[PDB]
DNA sequence: CTCCCGGCAAATTGTCCG
DNA sequence: TATAATCGATCTTTGCCGGGAG
C-alpha cells in the first residue's frame, strides 16, 4: 500500500529482508566549500 | 686538474638547466630522487605550463 | 639510395596523499 | 704542517626521428 495514498501499488512488489552496510564515504567528509583562503608559495593559486 | 675543474663545472651548469639530459641525474645525498632542474619545473604534466597555466 | 638501430619523447580527471 | 701511503665502484612500454654503416 502506498502510505500517501492508501490505495495500492497497481502491482504485486518484490519484499524481504536484504543486509545492507553503510560504507565509509559519508558527505560530513566530503562537503567542502571555500571563498577564499591559502595560496602556494610559488604559484599564488589556491591550495588544494 | 684545470680541466677537470671546467668539466665539472659544465656538468653542473648542466644539472641547473635540465639535470639528468646528460648523464647521471644529480641527486641530494642518501636520496634517488633527481632534484628538480629548471627544464622539469616547465615541462610535463607536472610542468608549469599544464599545471598552473592552462589550469589552476 | 635504402634500411635498421638507438636515443628520446610521450603514456585520462576530480578526490586523497593520514 | 713530516714513517709511508700514488687508477672507482653498482646493474633488469610504444612511437617517432636522425645517423652511420653496409
Amino acid at each position: 500500500y502506498d502510505g500517501r495514498t492508501g490505495e495500492p501499488i497497481e502491482g504485486p512488489i518484490v519484499v524481504g529482508q536484504m543486509f545492507i552496510m553503510k560504507l565509509y564515504h559519508m558527505v560530513e567528509d566530503k562537503m567542502h566549500a571555500r571563498s577564499t583562503g591559502p595560496y602556494s608559495l610559488i604559484t599564488q593559486q589556491p591550495l588544494g | 686538474i684545470i680541466r677537470n675543474e671546467k668539466r665539472m663545472l659544465q656538468e653542473a651548469v648542466d644539472a641547473l638547466l635540465d639535470n639528468g639530459r646528460r648523464g647521471a641525474p644529480v641527486t641530494n645525498p642518501g636520496s634517488d630522487r633527481p632534484l628538480r632542474s629548471l627544464t622539469d619545473i616547465l615541462s610535463g604534466k607536472q610542468g608549469r605550463f599544464r599545471q598552473n597555466l592552462l589550469g589552476k
